[PDB]
This record gives structure tokens, C-alpha cells and sequence, in this order.
């Protein structure tokens, strides 16, 4: 009945079109700030000296970039890991030249997505649901944290963070392959298993449900109209799906329990993305993928190349050309 | 059009060790030059003629005999600032 | 820049305090289930 | 506050003859002004 | 082919002499190389100073030349500059200074001989030995 | 008038005409009159005669 | 011919926009 | 700053500031007419930046426009060693020898043009008017300095064209690869004029401080553009060894 | 290519004529 | 002017998002 | 930028044609 109590009831209200919640009271300002600065920067930001060698990179549409090539450029290598808000620049133009929009957008984004995870738990609690949708959402959160926060921290610079753009993302991946051999890292391999399997199982489950729908419609209408929102009854025959799938492979390779099946569907890609996030997070500390260069020698001691050696040649090609003006010393130590 | 180092490569600088422009790694080929004698030569450049690489102050007998035994490996071209500025004759970025 | 810094600090402190005082205000009781705790 | 149905909504109609007249108008207007757009 | 007798035949001195490491000696030299020198001489390079590598041309251009076993053994006892001028005992790993290089203090004359021999035989088994840091 | 005032003071023809601000001379150019355009001559007046660079005198 | 490079988009849209307006209105008549 | 440690100045922008003669005196460094004086820790702090706009007209005055530095507190030459040589005619010669004698600086001009330049005092030889017997308020070293190219000959443009490295053509366009005048990079050696007007002398410690005005070309991008004319004003400090 | 624009608008006009004649709303006596 | 095209398609996407959320078909229990 | 002079008409039509198809179909639903 107090005004604070009234505000609390409104914030935690389950009748708002968009749930706010306490986590939302943080999510909304941070994500809105990040979105505004990101759109403005992507459209209009001046070039950014990412590599700190006074060689500004054009990232914005108005400076000659298309949607594919445009990006918000990570902050200058001269900044390193230093905190660089607007009020630490002698002018907004100095802030822009050194890639301040990247720091603002990433920090607000990171806070916003952690709050989004908390908000998912919060609404599940208010709806009397089970609480673990946020656990599944923690996989993409972990991956985003790896590329925007953990990798820069381990490498020592926000200039090494993933650029906020499409071609910027490819640059990040290529450089990452050149310096870490992520393809030959087992955690990336589990991430690929996670995403290939997640798509495989999405296709499998979708196709098996769609194949086993109960006849409810006529041939002139979409079969989707055979389901009514809120209906008691199941819209497909899991028994028929299991008969088909257990004959496609063998009876014991097929689920007869929807709860067990939906758990597997949730767990597989989530676990795979946790592994890949941890892989990126550990190569942040330069614990790289497998090195098998010159592993096979003949009796005289001559190197017999393998596919890993050819991959290494590709990596060396990427490595010698990257940041072509940024290195003064022979070893790329970060 | 050729830029200045490419044009320099068309001259004798592309055939022999150039006392006024060649970096310290090009002196590795003469036995006993890298690093001290090559350093002293690069420090006392430019030179107007190859012969006057023998007139560097403070040179000892061993270095003088070593320079005279290799006079024919040496050429002298005009100092191009595209190979000297920024201490490029000691470290051009080649490892 | 000082004006902007103070503005940002005020806004952030208000939002963080709102978060903390919200999750402190009997938040476990705000659910459709048992609310005795 | 509730979202009530507005009773002032009316259907809009364009008969086929009006479609043909409008299409011919748009066509001939394009025929007319294209030369001036290209200049 | 196998690690033949001609592969392990390397110059012992500058006066023309040749010695042959045994397979045990080649293996031992490789082991010491991998254990003590690869941190800086990986694949015949020199990370801290690639102007002075372990390539055959480089070893042969030192003063006096280091492309024979005895000169290499001497270099690992008393290291010098590329021109034989400056003392490098406090700057390059050597057995003469166990106080500053404790890692080398248990390598005997046979071990140093073996690692010099391996250093001379490795360039014959790899074209990329002694190249550019990235190559 | 400005030229004739300079001439009355004692300046030469080249000196007097040099007092004329290029901005003033620019206003005295029929290409800047708004009654010289066309209904379908679109865009900036620089898309016509071009960007003015300098008064030729 | 050195035509206005905007003439083609302009003519296309000048005709197509009212055309689609008319088509939308005609096709939904009777709902 | 004389009693400040590294931990007290770090992150504060006090590392890019010129030292200042505290003892407010109008001293005089006495000079024998045929000797040489070493200058130990010469520092030049740039405070004002001006770039000569190039009007499209050819008889309009150019004029100098102020700029804002896009780079941060990385604009100062310091720890510079020089010599003061005295001619028989009382001429003082400043001869900068080495040190941190360059800093790349980028300024923004109104209208959005970024002008980087190689701010330097390299090989500066400044001379005063003949007839000086002391270093005082009237000392004003005027002379030329070298301005090397902003980008080195090892620099690579975004299409990997460079001077002694990189492509010599436009490899992305095989059929038109030899069309582009930018395929030829050059690094011509520019010249600047610097004046050191000395305003404060502390004869008890040999210190000199003053104001400077520099004039130098800007970066040309390996010859990709004509350089602008940059004017730099600021303060300097030096110590004279007696 | 302006020729393509001109032919296209003329063709639209002629096709509208064809449809307006061949497929008109049939006048009916009610 | 390609910048105008890019901004326009991005704006169309964002406006579709707004309408799809604010004015969606209301799910009803039948 | 020396873009394809046909890029703008192409992008406009690529989006507008399926857009109008969809709008026509949606607006006439229920007739
Ligand atoms: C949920 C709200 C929220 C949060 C958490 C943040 C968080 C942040 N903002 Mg942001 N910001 C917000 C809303 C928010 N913002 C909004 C709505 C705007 C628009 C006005 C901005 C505009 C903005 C700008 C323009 C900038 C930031 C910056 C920052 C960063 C530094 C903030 C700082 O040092 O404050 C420090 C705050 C404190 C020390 C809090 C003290 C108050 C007490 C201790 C807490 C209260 C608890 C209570 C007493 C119990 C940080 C990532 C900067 C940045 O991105 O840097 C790269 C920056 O330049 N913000
Ligand atoms: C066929 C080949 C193949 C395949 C299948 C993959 C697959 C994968 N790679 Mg690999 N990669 C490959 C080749 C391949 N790669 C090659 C050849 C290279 C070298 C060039 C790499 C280099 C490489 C790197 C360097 C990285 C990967 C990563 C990944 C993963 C990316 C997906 C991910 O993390 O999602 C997780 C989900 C997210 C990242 C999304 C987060 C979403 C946030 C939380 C919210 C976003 C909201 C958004 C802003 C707005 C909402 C939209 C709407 C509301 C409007 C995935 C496992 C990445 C990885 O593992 O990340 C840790 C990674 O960093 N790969
Ligand atoms: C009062 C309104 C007004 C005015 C005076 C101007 C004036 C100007 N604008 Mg702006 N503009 C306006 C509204 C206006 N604008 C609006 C609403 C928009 C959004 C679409 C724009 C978008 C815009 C852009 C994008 C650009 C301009 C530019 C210009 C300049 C050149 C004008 C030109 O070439 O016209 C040409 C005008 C015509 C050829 C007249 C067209 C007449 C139509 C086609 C007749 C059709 C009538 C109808 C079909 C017949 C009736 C049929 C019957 C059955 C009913 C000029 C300063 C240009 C410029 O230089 O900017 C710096 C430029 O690039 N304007
Ligand atoms: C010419 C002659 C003589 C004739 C030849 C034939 C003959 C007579 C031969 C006799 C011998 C013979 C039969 C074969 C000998 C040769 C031989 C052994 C061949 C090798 C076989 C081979 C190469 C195949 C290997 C590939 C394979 C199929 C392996 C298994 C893969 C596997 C177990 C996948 C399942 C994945 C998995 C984890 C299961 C669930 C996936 C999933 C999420 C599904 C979604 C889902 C599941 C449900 O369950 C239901 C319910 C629903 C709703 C649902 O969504
Ligand atoms: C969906 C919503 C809208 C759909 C758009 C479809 C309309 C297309 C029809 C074309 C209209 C005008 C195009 C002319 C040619 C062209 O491309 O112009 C192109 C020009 C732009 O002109 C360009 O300008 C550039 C400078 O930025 C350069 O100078 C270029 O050379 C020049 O071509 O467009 C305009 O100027 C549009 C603004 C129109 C101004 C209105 C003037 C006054 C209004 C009077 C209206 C009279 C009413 C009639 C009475 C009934
Ligand atoms: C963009 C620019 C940036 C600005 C952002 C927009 C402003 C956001 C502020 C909204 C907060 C309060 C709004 C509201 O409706 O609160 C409604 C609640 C009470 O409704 C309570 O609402 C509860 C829930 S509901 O309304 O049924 O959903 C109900 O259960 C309870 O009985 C009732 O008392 O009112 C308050 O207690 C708020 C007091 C003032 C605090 C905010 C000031 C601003
Ligand atoms: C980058 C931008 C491009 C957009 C692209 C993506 C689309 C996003 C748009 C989604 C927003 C639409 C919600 C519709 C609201 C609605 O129907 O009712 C709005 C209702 C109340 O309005 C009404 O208010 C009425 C007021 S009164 O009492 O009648 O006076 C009252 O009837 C009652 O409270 C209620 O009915 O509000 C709520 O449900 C409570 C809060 C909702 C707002 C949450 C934040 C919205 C977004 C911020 C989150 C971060 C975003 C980051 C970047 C996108
Ligand atoms: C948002 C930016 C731009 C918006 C785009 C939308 C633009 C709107 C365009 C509307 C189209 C109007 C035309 C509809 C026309 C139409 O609906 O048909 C005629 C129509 C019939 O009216 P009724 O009262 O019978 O209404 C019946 C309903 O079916 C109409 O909705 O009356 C009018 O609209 C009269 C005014 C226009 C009459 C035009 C007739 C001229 C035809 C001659 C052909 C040219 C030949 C010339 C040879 C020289
Ligand atoms: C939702 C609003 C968020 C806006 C984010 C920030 C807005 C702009 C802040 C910059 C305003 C201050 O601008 C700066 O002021 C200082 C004074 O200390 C000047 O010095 C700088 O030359 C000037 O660039
Ligand atoms: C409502 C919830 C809580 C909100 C309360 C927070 C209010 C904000 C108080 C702190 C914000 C201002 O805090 C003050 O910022 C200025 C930045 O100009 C800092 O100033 C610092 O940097 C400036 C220039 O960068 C230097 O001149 C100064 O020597 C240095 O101390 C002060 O060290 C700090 O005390
Ligand atoms: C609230 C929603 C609106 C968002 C906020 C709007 C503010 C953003 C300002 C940008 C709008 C366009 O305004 C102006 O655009 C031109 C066009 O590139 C930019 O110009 C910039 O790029 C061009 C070409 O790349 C250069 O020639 C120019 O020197 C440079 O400054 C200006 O820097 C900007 O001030
Ligand atoms: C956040 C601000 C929103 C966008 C601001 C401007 C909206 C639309 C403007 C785009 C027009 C750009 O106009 C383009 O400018 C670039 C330089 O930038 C020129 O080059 C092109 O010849 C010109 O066509
Ligand atoms: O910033 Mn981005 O990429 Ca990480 O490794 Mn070192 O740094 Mn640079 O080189 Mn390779
Ligand atoms: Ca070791
Ligand atoms: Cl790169
Ligand atoms: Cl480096």
C-alpha cells in the first residue's frame, strides 16, 4: 500500500505486456544505451585507430562501408584494457578516434545480456515455471562474454575483442585461427558438434512431429490449423514417431519419453556452446589448439607432411599478413 | 614508374654491399664484419668513395686488414633516405 | 565532461540502488506459490 | 484501461471498373512524365 | 631412407677431418637440443636474434667458422660474437658458467659434442632450418 | 558605385576593381537568378553551371 | 543519352506505388 | 614534478608536461665567446596547433585554422640532448643531437579533415643574432629542422603497396593494375622552421625555458597528397651544462 | 535503357486496355 | 546514396519488429 | 563509391515486390 510497495508490484507485475522485473530495471537502460550508441556509430562514426598505429579503420556506412563491411571498431590498442568512457576524452572527436563507442556499446551490452538471463529466471519464478531456461541462455551469454570480454582480457586489449560487424567478425575468426589454431582445438570441435547436432536434432524433432500430426484438417487448409492454442490434447502421435524412428535406426536408439527427448534437445547444443565458449576463453590465455607440425618423421628424420602441416601453412599465411604495420618485433606475443 | 629503392636496385646497389645504404645484415657475408665492424661502418657513413672506409677514426689493424681484403665487395651509392631514416640500416624489420 | 560524469554516476547509482532495494523487498514472497518462507 | 472495439470502422471498396480507370490513369501519367523524369 | 652413415658424417675441424655420430649420439644430441636449445633455436632459428641463426650458411660465416664440430663445442664452452670479438659468456648458455646457466651444468663433453653434431646434422634433414622466424 | 568611389579617390582601374568582394560579384551573375531554372532541371544549381571557383575579373 | 540517372527509379516508383495501392484496394473488396 | 615518483604521475597526464623553472628569477647563463655548452634534458611541449587551409581560390589568403588533437597526451618531445655553440661573433647555435625528438600527432580541422603530421625537432640547428655574451630573455634560436616522412618506407597501405616492401601495382584489379599513380610511394624529406624564444633563465642551475613556434609540412601519405602547412606553438625547457 | 522504361509504360497502358475490354465487369439488368 | 538504401532496409526490418510485437495477433484460449 | 548503378533499383524492387505480394494477400484475407 506504500508507494515503494506499489512500484515493486508494478515492476514485478506479470500483467505487463513486456515483463520488467528487477533485472529488467537494469536490462532496459543498458540495452537501450547500447542499441542507440551502436546504431548511431554503425551509421556515422568516424574511422577508428584500432591498431594504435595511427591507421584509422572506417567502420561506418557514411564513411564508405556497406552493411557487410560496416562495423563498430574495437577501441585502440593504445588504450589496451584501460577504461575509456566519454568523460576521459578531451573531446568527443578524440573519443571517437580511439574507439570509445566500442567500449560503451560492449560494456552496456554485456551488462544487458547478463540482466536478460536474470530476467528469464525472474519471469519463470513469477509464472511458477521451472527455473532453468536461463541456464540454456547462459551458453550464448558465455560465448558473447568470451569474444567481447574474456578474450580481450587475456590478450590484454579491447582492440582484440570481436568487432561489432560482419566482416569484422570474419577478421576476428581469421586472426583467431592464425594465432590459436581453433579448428584443431577440441572445445571448438565440441562447439561444432553442438551446432551441427543442434540443427540435426531440430530437423529430426521437427520432422518427426510434423510427420506424426493427428489428422485434424482438410486438404485445402494449412495443417497448422489442426492445432488450437491452449488445447488439452496432444497434436501428434509420439508412439507413431517412435515406431518410425526406432525402425529407421533400431528400437533402443529412439526416445519414447518426450520429457527425456526435450531434455536431450536442450542439453546437446547448450553443452556444446559451453565447451566452445570455454575454448575461446582459454585461448584468451594462449592455450591453443593441437600442434602436430612435423609430428611425423621418416627414419632419416625428414618431415613427412600431414594435413595439419598444410593447415599450418594456411595459418602462417594468415599470420604474416595480419595487422601488417603493427608488429616491430619477430614474435606476435599478443 | 619505379620508386626510389627499386631504381636503386637497378644500379650497383643490387649487386654488391653498399656502404651507404645496405643494412647491417648484408655485412654478415664477410667473415668477421657482423656485428662490430659493420656497426662502425654504418655509424661513420656516408662515404664518398669505397677506399675511404679505411679512414674511420679509431680503427685497429685487424679491422683495416679485414676491410682491405674485402674492398671489392663494397660499392658506394648516394645515400637514399628511404633506407637510412629511422635506423633502418640496423633493423629494417627483417628477422 | 564533469557534468556528464556526474550525470552518468547519478543515473547508474539510482538504477543499481533500485535493483538492490527491489530484490531486498521480500522478493521471495512475490510468486504464485507458497509465500510464507 | 481496456482496449475497446471502435464502431466507426467502415469497409473500403474499389470496384473493377475503378481499378481499370485508376490503372489507365497511372499508366498514362507515367507515359506522360517519364520523358521529363529522364530529361 | 634410413639415417645413413653419410647423413651423420660431419666436419670435425676446418683442416678437412670428418667424424660420424652414432645413432645413439644423434639421438642424445637431439634430446639435449629439444631440452635446452629449442626455447630459442627452434628449427634452427634464433628468436632473440635471428641475424645469427643456426643455418648452415650462418654457421659457416662466423669467425672462425662454426660449421664443424670442434668449433661448435668451443662456442658452447666460450661463446663469442659473430666476429669473435666480444665475450658472450654471461650472455649465451655455456658450460663454463654454471652459476648463471644451471640448466647446462650437468652436460659433459660428450653431451656437448653430441649436441654440436646434431646441430650440424639437422640442417641436412630440413630445408627450412635456419630460416626466417616465420617461414 | 564602389568602383567609382575608388576611382574618385585616385585608384587605377585594376586597383579599384580589385576592391570588389567576389561574393558581391557572385550575386551579379544571371546563373544565380531564380528565374533561370527549369521544372525538370533538378537538384542544386551546382549541377548546372558547376561549382563557382573564382571571379575572373 | 545522358539522361537523369534518377529517371528510371522515379518512373518505376511513380507508376508502381499507385498501381499497388489500387491492386490492394481492388483485391480486398468484399471482405 | 621534481619530487614526484613514477607511481605519483602515472595515468595523470603529467608525463607529457614540460618541466618548469620554479625559482622565478631573470638570470643569465654566462658564456665564453669560443666554447660549447651541452644541453641535457630538452623538452618541447606543443600547446597550440594550426593548419594552413588551402582555399579553392588562388589569390585569397590561406589563413591558419586551429585544430583539436585526436591523439591524446602523446604530444611532447623530451629527454633531448643538444649543444650550444658560441661563434666568435657572439652567435649562439642550438644543435639538437638526439632524444625522443618526434611524436606523430593527428589534429582534426573544422569540417572533418584529419591532418596527421610528424612533429619533430630532428637535426635542428638554430642560431641567434650575433653579439650575445649570455643566455638571457633576448635569446631566440631560429633555424631549420628536418621533417622525415610520416610513414616509413616499410609502411604498407591497405592494398599492401609500400616503398621497399609490398606490391608495386593494384593487385585487386589485374587488368587495370598499373593505372594508379598511388602505386609509386615516395618518402621525401621535408623541412621545418623552428624558433626558440627563451623567456626564463635560472643561472643557479643552468636551466632555460621559453616558447617555440614551429612550421612544418603534414603527412603526405607516401606521396598520396600534397602536404598541408602546420603551425605548432608551445613551451620548451632545457638545462645547460656549464 | 530509357527506351525500356518507355516501352514498359506503353505496354502497361495497352495491357490495361485489353483487360478492361476482355474482362470488364459485365453490365447486368437488375 | 547506397547509404540511404542500407538505412532504409534496416529501418524496414526494425519497424517490422515493432509492429510484430506491439500489434501481433493476440493468442486466445479457445 | 563507384557502386553498381543498378544496385538501387535492384534492392528497391527485390524488397518491394514480395512486400506488396504479402500485403495484398494479407489485406484481402477474409473475403
Ligand atoms: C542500469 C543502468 C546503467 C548501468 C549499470 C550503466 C553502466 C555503465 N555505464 Mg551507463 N548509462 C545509462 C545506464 C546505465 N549505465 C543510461 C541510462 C545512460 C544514458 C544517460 C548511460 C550513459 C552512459 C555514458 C555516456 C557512459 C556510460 C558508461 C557506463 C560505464 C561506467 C559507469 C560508471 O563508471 O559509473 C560508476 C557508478 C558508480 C560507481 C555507482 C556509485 C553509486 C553507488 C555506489 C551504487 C548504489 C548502490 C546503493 C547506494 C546501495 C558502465 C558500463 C561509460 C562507458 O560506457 O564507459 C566505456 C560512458 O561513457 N553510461
Ligand atoms: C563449418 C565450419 C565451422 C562451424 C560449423 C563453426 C562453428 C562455430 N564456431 Mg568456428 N570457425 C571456423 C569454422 C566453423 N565454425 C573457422 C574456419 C574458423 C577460423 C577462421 C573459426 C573460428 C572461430 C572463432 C574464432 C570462434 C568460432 C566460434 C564458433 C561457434 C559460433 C556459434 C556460437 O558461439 O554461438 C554462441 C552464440 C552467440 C555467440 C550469440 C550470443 C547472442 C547474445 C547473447 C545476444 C545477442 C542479441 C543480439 C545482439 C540482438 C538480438 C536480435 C533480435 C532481438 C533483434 C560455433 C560452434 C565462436 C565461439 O566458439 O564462440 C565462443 C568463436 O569465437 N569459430
Ligand atoms: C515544398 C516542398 C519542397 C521544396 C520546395 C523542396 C525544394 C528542394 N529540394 Mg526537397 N524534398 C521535399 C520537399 C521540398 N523540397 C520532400 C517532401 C522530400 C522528400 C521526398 C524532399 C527530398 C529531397 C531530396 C532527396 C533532394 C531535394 C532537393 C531539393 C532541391 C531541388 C528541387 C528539385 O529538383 O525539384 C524537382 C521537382 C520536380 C521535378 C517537381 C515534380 C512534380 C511532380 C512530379 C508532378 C506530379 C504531379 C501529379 C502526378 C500530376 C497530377 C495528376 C492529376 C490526375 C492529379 C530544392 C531546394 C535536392 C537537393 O538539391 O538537395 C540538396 C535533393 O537531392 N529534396
Ligand atoms: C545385398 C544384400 C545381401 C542386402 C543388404 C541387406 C542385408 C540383408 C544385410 C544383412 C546385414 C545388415 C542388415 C547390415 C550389414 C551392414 C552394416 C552393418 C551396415 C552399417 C550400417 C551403417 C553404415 C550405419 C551407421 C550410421 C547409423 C545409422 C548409426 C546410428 C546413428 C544414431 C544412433 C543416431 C541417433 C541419434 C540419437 C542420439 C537419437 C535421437 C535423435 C533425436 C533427437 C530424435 C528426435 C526424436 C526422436 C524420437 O524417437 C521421437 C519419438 C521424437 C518425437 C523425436 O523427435
Ligand atoms: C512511396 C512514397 C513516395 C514514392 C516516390 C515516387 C515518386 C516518383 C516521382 C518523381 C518525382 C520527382 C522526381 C523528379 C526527377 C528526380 O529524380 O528528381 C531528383 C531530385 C534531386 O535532384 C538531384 O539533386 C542532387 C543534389 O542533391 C543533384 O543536384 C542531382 O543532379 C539531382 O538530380 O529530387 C528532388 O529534388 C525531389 C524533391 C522534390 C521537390 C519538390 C518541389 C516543389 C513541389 C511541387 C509539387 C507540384 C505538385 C503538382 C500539382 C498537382
Ligand atoms: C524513455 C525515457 C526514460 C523514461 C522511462 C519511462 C518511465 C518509466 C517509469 C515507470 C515506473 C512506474 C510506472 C507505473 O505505471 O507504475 C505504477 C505504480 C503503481 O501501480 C501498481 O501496478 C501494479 C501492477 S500493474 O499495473 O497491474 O501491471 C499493481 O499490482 C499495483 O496494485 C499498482 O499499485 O506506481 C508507482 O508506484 C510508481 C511511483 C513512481 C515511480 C516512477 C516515477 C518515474
Ligand atoms: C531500436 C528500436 C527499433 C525497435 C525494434 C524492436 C521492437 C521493440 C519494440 C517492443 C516494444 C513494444 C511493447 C508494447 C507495449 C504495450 O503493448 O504495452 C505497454 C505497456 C503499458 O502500456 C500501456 O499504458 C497504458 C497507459 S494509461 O493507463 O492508459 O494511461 C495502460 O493502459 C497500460 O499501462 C498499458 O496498456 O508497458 C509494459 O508492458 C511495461 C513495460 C514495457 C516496456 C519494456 C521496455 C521495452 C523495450 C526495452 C527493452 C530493451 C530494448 C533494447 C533495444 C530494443
Ligand atoms: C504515399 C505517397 C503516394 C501514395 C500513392 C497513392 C496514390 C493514389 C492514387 C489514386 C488513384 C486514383 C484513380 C482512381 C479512379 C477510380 O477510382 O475510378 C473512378 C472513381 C469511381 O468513383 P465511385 O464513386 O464510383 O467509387 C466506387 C469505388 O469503387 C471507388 O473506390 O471515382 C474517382 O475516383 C473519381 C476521380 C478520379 C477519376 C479518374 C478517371 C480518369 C481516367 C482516365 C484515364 C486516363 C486516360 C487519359 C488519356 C489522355
Ligand atoms: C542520452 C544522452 C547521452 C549523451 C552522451 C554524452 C553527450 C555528450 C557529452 C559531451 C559534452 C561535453 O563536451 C566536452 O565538454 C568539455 C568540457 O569539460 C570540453 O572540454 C570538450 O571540448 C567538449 O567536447
Ligand atoms: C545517486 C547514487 C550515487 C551518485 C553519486 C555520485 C556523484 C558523482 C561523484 C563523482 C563524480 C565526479 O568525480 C570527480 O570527477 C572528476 C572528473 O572531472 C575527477 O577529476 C579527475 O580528473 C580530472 C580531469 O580528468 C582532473 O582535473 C582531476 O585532477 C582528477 O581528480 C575527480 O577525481 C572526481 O572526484
Ligand atoms: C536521433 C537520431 C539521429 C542520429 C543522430 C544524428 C547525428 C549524427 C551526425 C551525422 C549526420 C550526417 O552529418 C555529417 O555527415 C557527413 C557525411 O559523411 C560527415 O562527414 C564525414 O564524412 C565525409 C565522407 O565520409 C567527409 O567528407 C567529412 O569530412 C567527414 O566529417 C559528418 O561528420 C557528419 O557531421
Ligand atoms: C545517424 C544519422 C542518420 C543518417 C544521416 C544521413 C541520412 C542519409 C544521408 C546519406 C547520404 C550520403 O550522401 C553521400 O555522402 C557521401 C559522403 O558521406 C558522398 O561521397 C556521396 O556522394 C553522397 O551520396
Ligand atoms: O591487435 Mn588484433 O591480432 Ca592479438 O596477436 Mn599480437 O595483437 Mn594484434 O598481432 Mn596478432
Ligand atoms: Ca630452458
Ligand atoms: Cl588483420
Ligand atoms: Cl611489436
Amino acid at each position: 500500500a506504500s508507494l515503494w510497495e506499489q512500484f515493486c508490484q508494478w515492476v514485478t507485475s506479470t500483467n505487463n505486456r513486456i515483463y520488467v522485473g528487477w533485472f529488467g530495471t537494469l536490462m532496459i537502460p543498458t540495452l537501450l544505451t547500447a542499441t542507440t550508441c551502436f546504431i548511431i556509430a554503425f551509421i556515422a562514426a568516424p574511422p577508428v585507430d584500432i591498431d594504435g598505429i595511427r591507421e584509422p579503420v572506417a567502420g561506418s556506412l557514411l564513411y564508405g562501408n556497406n552493411i557487410i563491411s560496416g562495423a563498430v571498431v574495437p577501441s585502440s590498442n593504445a588504450i589496451g584494457l584501460h577504461f575509456y568512457p566519454i568523460w576521459e576524452a578531451a573531446s568527443l572527436d578524440e573519443w571517437l578516434y580511439n574507439g570509445g563507442p566500442y567500449q560503451l556499446v560492449v560494456f552496456h551490452f554485456l551488462i544487458g545480456i547478463f540482466c536478460y538471463m536474470g530476467r528469464q529466471w525472474e519471469l519463470s519464478y513469477r509464472l511458477g515455471m521451472r527455473p532453468w531456461i536461463c541456464v540454456a541462455y547462459s551458453a550464448p551469454v558465455s560465448a558473447a562474454t568470451a569474444v567481447f570480454l574474456i578474450y580481450p582480457i587475456g590478450q590484454g586489449s579491447f582492440s582484440d575483442g570481436m568487432p561489432l560487424g560482419i566482416s569484422g567478425t570474419f577478421n576476428f575468426m581469421i586472426n583467431f585461427q592464425a594465432e590459436h589454431n581453433i579448428l584443431m582445438h577440441p572445445f571448438h570441435m565440441l562447439g561444432v558438434a553442438g551446432v551441427f547436432g543442434g540443427s540435426l536434432f531440430s530437423a529430426m524433432h521437427g520432422s518427426l512431429v510434423t510427420s506424426s500430426l493427428v489428422r485434424e484438417t482438410t486438404e485445402v487448409e494449412s495443417q497448422n490449423y489442426g492445432y488450437k492454442f491452449g488445447q488439452e490434447e496432444e497434436t501428434y502421435n509420439i508412439v507413431a514417431a517412435h515406431g518410425y524412428f526406432g525402425r529407421l535406426i533400431f528400437q533402443y536408439a529412439s526416445f519414447n519419453n518426450s520429457r527425456s527427448l526435450h531434455f536431450f534437445l536442450g542439453a546437446w547444443p547448450v553443452i556444446g556452446i559451453w565447451f566452445t565458449a570455454m575454448g575461446v576463453s582459454t585461448m584468451a590465455f594462449n592455450l591453443n589448439g593441437f600442434n602436430f607440425n612435423q609430428s611425423i618423421l621418416d627414419s632419416q628424420g625428414r618431415v613427412i607432411g600431414t594435413w595439419a602441416d598444410v593447415l599450418n601453412r594456411a595459418n602462417i599465411g594468415f599470420e604474416v599478413m595480419h595487422e601488417r604495420n603493427a608488429h616491430n618485433f619477430p614474435l606476435d606475443l599478443a | 614508374e619505379l620508386n626510389a629503392v627499386d631504381a636503386k636496385l637497378t644500379t650497383d646497389f643490387g649487386q654488391k654491399i653498399d656502404l651507404n645504404n645496405s643494412d647491417i645484415r648484408d655485412f654478415r657475408g664477410l667473415r668477421g664484419f657482423y656485428p662490430n665492424l659493420a656497426s662502425e661502418i654504418i655509424k661513420n657513413a656516408p662515404y664518398d668513395t669505397v677506399e675511404e672506409v679505411l679512414d674511420i677514426p679509431g680503427l685497429s689493424e685487424t679491422q683495416k686488414s679485414r676491410l682491405e681484403a674485402n674492398l671489392g665487395s663494397f660499392t658506394v651509392t648516394e645515400p637514399s633516405i628511404e633506407l637510412t631514416s629511422g635506423d633502418d640500416r640496423i633493423n629494417p624489420g627483417v628477422y | 565532461m564533469l557534468t556528464l560524469k556526474i550525470a552518468v554516476y547519478i543515473v547508474v547509482g539510482l538504477f543499481i540502488s533500485l535493483f538492490i532495494f527491489g530484490f531486498l523487498s521480500s522478493d521471495p514472497t512475490r510468486n504464485p506459490g507458497r509465500k510464507d518462507f | 484501461m481496456d482496449r475497446n472495439s471502435n464502431p466507426n470502422r467502415q469497409p473500403v471498396e474499389l470496384n473493377r471498373t475503378s481499378l481499370y480507370l485508376g490503372l489507365l490513369l497511372v499508366a498514362v501519367l507515367g507515359i506522360l512524365f517519364s520523358s521529363y523524369f529522364f530529361n | 631412407v634410413e639415417l645413413t652413415e653419410s647423413t651423420r658424417t660431419i666436419p670435425l675441424d676446418e683442416a678437412g677431418g670428418t667424424t660420424t655420430l652414432t645413432a645413439r649420439q644423434f639421438t642424445n644430441g637431439q634430446k639435449i637440443f629439444v631440452d635446452t636449445c629449442t626455447q630459442c633455436h627452434l628449427q634452427g632459428k634464433t628468436k632473440t636474434n635471428n641475424n645469427v641463426s643456426l643455418g648452415l650458411a650462418d654457421l659457416a660465416g662466423a669467425e672462425p667458422r662454426r660449421d664443424n664440430v670442434l668449433a661448435l663445442v668451443e662456442f658452447l664452452k666460450n661463446p663469442k660474437s659473430y666476429d669473435g670479438e666480444d665475450d658472450y659468456s654471461e650472455l649465451h648458455p655455456n658450460i663454463s658458467r654454471p652459476d648463471i646457466y644451471p640448466e647446462m651444468r650437468n652436460y659433459t663433453e660428450d653431451d656437448i659434442f653430441d649436441v654440436a653434431g646434431y646441430t650440424l646434422i639437422a640442417p641436412k634433414l630440413d630445408e627450412r632450418w635456419g630460416g626466417t622466424i616465420y617461414f | 558605385r564602389r568602383v567609382d568611389s575608388q576611382l574618385a579617390e585616385g585608384a587605377s582601374l585594376s586597383e579599384a576593381w580589385s576592391t570588389i568582394p567576389e561574393k558581391l560579384a557572385f550575386y551579379d551573375y544571371v546563373g544565380n537568378s531564380p528565374a533561370k531554372g527549369g521544372l525538370f532541371r533538378t537538384g542544386a544549381m551546382n549541377s548546372g553551371d558547376g561549382i563557382a571557383q573564382e571571379w575572373i575579373g | 543519352m545522358q539522361v537523369n540517372n534518377l529517371g528510371f527509379i522515379a518512373s518505376i516508383l511513380f507508376v508502381l506505388v499507385p498501381t499497388v495501392f489500387l491492386l490492394i484496394l481492388f483485391i480486398q473488396t468484399g471482405k | 614534478k621534481s619530487q614526484l615518483t613514477y607511481d605519483d604521475i602515472v595515468n595523470t597526464g603529467l608525463a607529457n608536461v614540460c618541466p618548469e623553472i620554479s625559482s622565478f628569477t631573470r638570470g643569465t647563463i654566462e658564456v665564453e665567446p669560443n666554447t660549447k655548452y651541452f644541453v641535457s634534458d630538452f623538452c618541447m611541449e606543443p600547446q597550440e596547433y594550426f593548419v594552413k587551409e588551402e582555399p579553392v581560390n588562388k589569390r585569397q589568403k590561406a589563413e591558419y585554422v586551429k585544430g583539436k588533437v585526436l591523439t591524446r597526451q602523446t604530444t611532447s618531445l623530451e629527454q633531448i640532448r643538444g649543444s650550444i655553440a658560441v661563434g666568435a661573433d657572439g652567435t649562439l647555435t642550438f644543435k639538437e643531437k638526439d632524444g625522443i625528438d618526434f611524436q606523430p600527432i593527428t589534429v582534426l580541422l573544422p569540417g572533418g579533415e584529419e591532418v596527421p603530421f610528424f612533429f619533430t625537432v630532428k637535426n635542428f640547428t638554430g642560431t641567434t643574432e650575433p653579439g650575445f655574451t649570455s643566455i638571457n630573455s633576448s635569446t631566440d634560436f631560429v633555424g631549420d629542422f628536418n621533417v622525415p616522412s610520416y610513414r616509413g618506407a616499410g609502411f604498407l597501405d591497405p592494398k599492401a603497396r609500400g616503398l621497399y616492401t609490398g606490391y608495386d601495382n593494384a593487385v585487386a584489379l589485374p587488368s587495370a593494375a598499373d593505372k594508379f599513380r598511388t602505386n609509386k610511394k615516395e618518402t621525401p624529406l621535408g623541412k621545418g622552421t623552428l624558433s626558440l624564444q627563451v623567456t626564463q633563465v635560472d643561472g643557479s642551475t643552468g636551466e632555460i625555458a621559453g616558447i617555440f613556434e614551429s612550421e612544418q609540412p603534414s603527412d603526405t601519405d607516401l606521396g598520396a597528397k600534397e602536404p598541408l602547412d602546420v603551425k605548432v606553438r608551445g613551451i620548451f625547457y632545457g638545462r645547460v651544462d656549464t | 535503357m530509357e527506351s525500356v522504361a518507355y516501352i514498359l509504360v506503353l505496354t502497361m497502358a495497352l495491357a490495361v486496355l485489353f483487360f478492361a475490354i476482355a474482362f470488364r465487369e459485365p453490365p447486368r439488368i437488375e
